[PDB]
């Protein structure tokens, strides 16, 4: 079978995985020690996709934690699952990027990437055959912006034909948590357009609206924000782990969901999402989940999908279902909302049916769309970018680290072409 | 050897956009009873070998400007015109030693006119001021025929005569 290498960059990224790796082990029934105590054996059938075996019945997650620049490190070790990682995989350095891109990609990355790329090739040859390189990081910051994109330039070079997903937490257009946030967006995405197969563009403001308007929560903590993102990750590799009546490879997604080799910037989605005690006044069916998935306030993208056009969508369904109901609900949406989509594409929807739901639920789903509604987001960042650069605002923290003025002009016109060539296809042609 | 040559590119632009009224030691240096004059030493052969850059303009007879390189808030080079209105602005090239005579002429009168005609020599180390009052004017071995005091200590006996 195929196996997946999992990489974490940035202060954001490993905090995502710290909840996420708890979810996968609870999806199979694995202790903090690695002792398997699941219920059935059906979850044992694809342990190998993430977990390799150890000496006495122990399973080790193949997670290479690049981002443990030492302050972030001990928290991961002093967590719920600090006693589950192989401690030699904690690959890190000292005196980090400091929310500087060039300190992530040009100066301190060169003093760490040789210690990283070797550990990549360690877990690589322990696999039968590879496809999976799940980088978990954010844009906007430091390590996730400069040290994250450094590996994607390198691991593509050693592995030219492997599936490359980066579940990058994008910047927010209103809540700016970083002063240099447009300067880290334009540079890091300039790597991502060149050498990614897909990416899950995620905002926190979309996570803010979902936790508050839909889940009705008072105080959303970052463990609870990312638990929404952790639901996306396990839903996609559901079929590469569980037997489904219409399976879903990452590459089955990564041939269907992408028309053109550059336009592979995805927005995720998830359902069910509700606020209750234990009595909730609804009923789980196929059209129950379907209407929830296609909602403009149920996006993890922070954009109106009705403003843009859906190029293509992906309905990855879990749990026991019925294909005709699955087929016709995807049919009825493309009928009643045909003016929304890209009209000159024959089918605008595909399906994917796993046969096993998660633990608590009885049915579930995972929306993955690719739209010209994400044309808004880079427009909401490149305008923030181009106001800083004309006044030449933060250059002396970048030119004094090994960068150049001609690099910035080269950086945005890459991003200026995406919003240009999303306007070609949001237009009715 | 090779400092920033664009330093000098900054200099020459102010030069070729204006009039310049130089000043030499071949003119009647009029009287005011008071002044503060200027005279610089020539650029040495060593400084040329090290590519020392010009720093002065002599735009006028009674004014001088310094060429100071500076930097802005984006590390962009800036040049300052230290506009110094003075009385007498002589060049380092025009040292014919009549500067003392042109300085002595008003003073050689005063004491003989019954007055107190004084002076002072002010300058930096290595600025050529021992070559400016203590003499002698050759710049090689201080040849004992051009004692700069003697250019009016002659007057002490000659204007006496
Ligand atoms: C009585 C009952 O049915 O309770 C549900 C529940 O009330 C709701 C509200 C759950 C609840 O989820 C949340 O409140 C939540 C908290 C942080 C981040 C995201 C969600 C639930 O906590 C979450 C929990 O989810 C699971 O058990 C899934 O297997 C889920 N597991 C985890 O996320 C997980 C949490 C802690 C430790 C280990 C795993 C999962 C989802 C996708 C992929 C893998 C696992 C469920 C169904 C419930 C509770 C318990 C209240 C909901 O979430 C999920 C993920 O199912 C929130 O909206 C759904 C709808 C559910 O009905
Ligand atoms: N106006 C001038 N024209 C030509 N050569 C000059 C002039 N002034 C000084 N020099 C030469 O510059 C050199 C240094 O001059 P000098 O008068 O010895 O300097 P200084 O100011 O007395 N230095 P110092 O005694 O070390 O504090 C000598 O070789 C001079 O002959
Ligand atoms: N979703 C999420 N975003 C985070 C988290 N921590 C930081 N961020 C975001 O990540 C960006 C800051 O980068 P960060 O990862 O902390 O910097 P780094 O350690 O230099 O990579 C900002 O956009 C923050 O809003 C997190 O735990 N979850
Ligand atoms: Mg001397």
């Amino acid at each position: 079978m195929r196996e997946i290498v999992h990489i974490q960059a940035g202060q954001c990224g490993n905090q995502i995985g710290a909840k996420f790796w708890e979810v996968i082990s609870d999806e199979h029934g694995i202790d903090p020690t690695g002792s398997y105590h699941g219920d059935s054996d059906l979850q044992l059938e694809r342990i190998n996709v993430y977990y390799n075996e150890a000496t006495g019945n122990k399973y080790v997650p193949r997670a290479i934690l690049v981002d443990l620049e030492p302050g972030t490190m001990d928290s991961v070790r002093s967590g719920p699952f600090g006693q589950i990682f192989r401690p030699d995989n904690f690959v890190f350095g000292q005196s980090g990027a400091g929310n500087n891109w060039a300190k992530g990609h040009y100066t301190e990355g060169a003093e760490l990437v040789d210690s990283v790329l070797d550990v990549v090739r360690k877990e690589s040859e322990s696999c039968d055959c590879l496809q999976g390189f799940q980088l978990t990081h954010s844009l906007g910051g430091g390590t996730g912006s400069g040290m994250g994109t450094l590996l994607i330039s390198k691991i593509r070079e050693e592995y030219p034909d492997r599936i490359m997903n980066t579940f990058s937490v994008m910047p927010s257009p209103k809540v700016s948590d970083t002063v240099v946030e447009p300067y880290n967006a334009t540079l890091s995405v300039h790597q991502l357009v060149e050498n990614t197969d897909e990416t899950y563009c995620i905002d926190n403001e979309a996570l803010y609206d979902i936790c508050f308007r839909t889940l009705k929560l008072t105080t959303p903590t970052y463990g609870d924000l990312n638990h929404l993102v952790s639901a996306t990750m396990s839903g996609v590799t559901t079929c590469l782990r569980f037997p489904g009546q219409l399976n879903a490879d990452l590459r089955k997604l990564a041939v269907n969901m992408v028309p053109f080799p550059r336009l592979h910037f995805f927005m995720p989605g998830f359902a069910p999402l509700t606020s209750r005690g234990s009595q909730q006044y609804r009923a789980l069916t196929v059209p129950e989940l379907t209407q929830q998935m296609f909602d403009s306030k149920n996006m993890m993208a922070a954009c109106d999908p009705r403003h843009g056009r859906y190029l293509t969508v992906a309905a990855i369904f879990r749990g026991r279902m019925s294909m005709k109901e699955v087929d016709e609900q995807m049919l009825n949406v493309q009928n009643k909302n045909s003016s929304y989509f890209v009209e000159w594409i024959p089918n605008n929807v595909k399906t994917a049916v796993c046969d096993i739901p998660p633990r608590g639920l009885k049915m579930s789903a995972t929306f993955i769309g690719n739209s010209t509604a994400i044309q808004e987001l880079f427009k909401r960042i490149s305008e923030q970018f181009t106001a800083m650069f004309r006044r030449k605002a933060f250059l002396h923290w970048y030119t004094g680290e090994g960068m150049d003025e001609m690099e910035f002009t080269e950086a945005e016109s890459n991003m200026n072409d995406l919003v240009s060539e999303y306007q070609q296809y949001q237009d009715a042609t | 050897g090779n400092p920033n040559w664009e330093t000098a590119q900054m200099i020459r632009e102010y030069q070729s956009t204006l009039e310049f009224v130089p000043l030499l030691d071949g003119q009647a240096v009029d009287d005011h009873q008071i002044t503060v004059c200027v005279r610089k030493r020539p650029i040495s052969r060593k400084e040329v070998n090290r590519k020392e850059i010009d720093v002065i303009s002599v735009p006028r007879k009674d004014m001088l400007i310094v060429h100071e390189p500076r930097s802005k808030v984006d590390l962009t080079k800036f040049l300052e015109n230290h506009k110094f209105r003075f009385d007498y602005a002589f060049n380092d090239t025009c040292d014919n030693a009549m500067v003392y005579k042109y300085t002595a002429k008003p003073l050689v009168k005063t004491i003989f006119e019954g007055g107190m005609a004084t002076c002072f020599a002010y300058g930096q180390t290595g600025s050529g001021k021992t070559h400016t009052m203590g003499g002698e004017f050759n710049g090689k071995v201080q040849d004992c025929k051009n004692g700069i005091y003697a250019m009016a200590a002659k007057d002490v006996f000659v204007t006496l005569n």
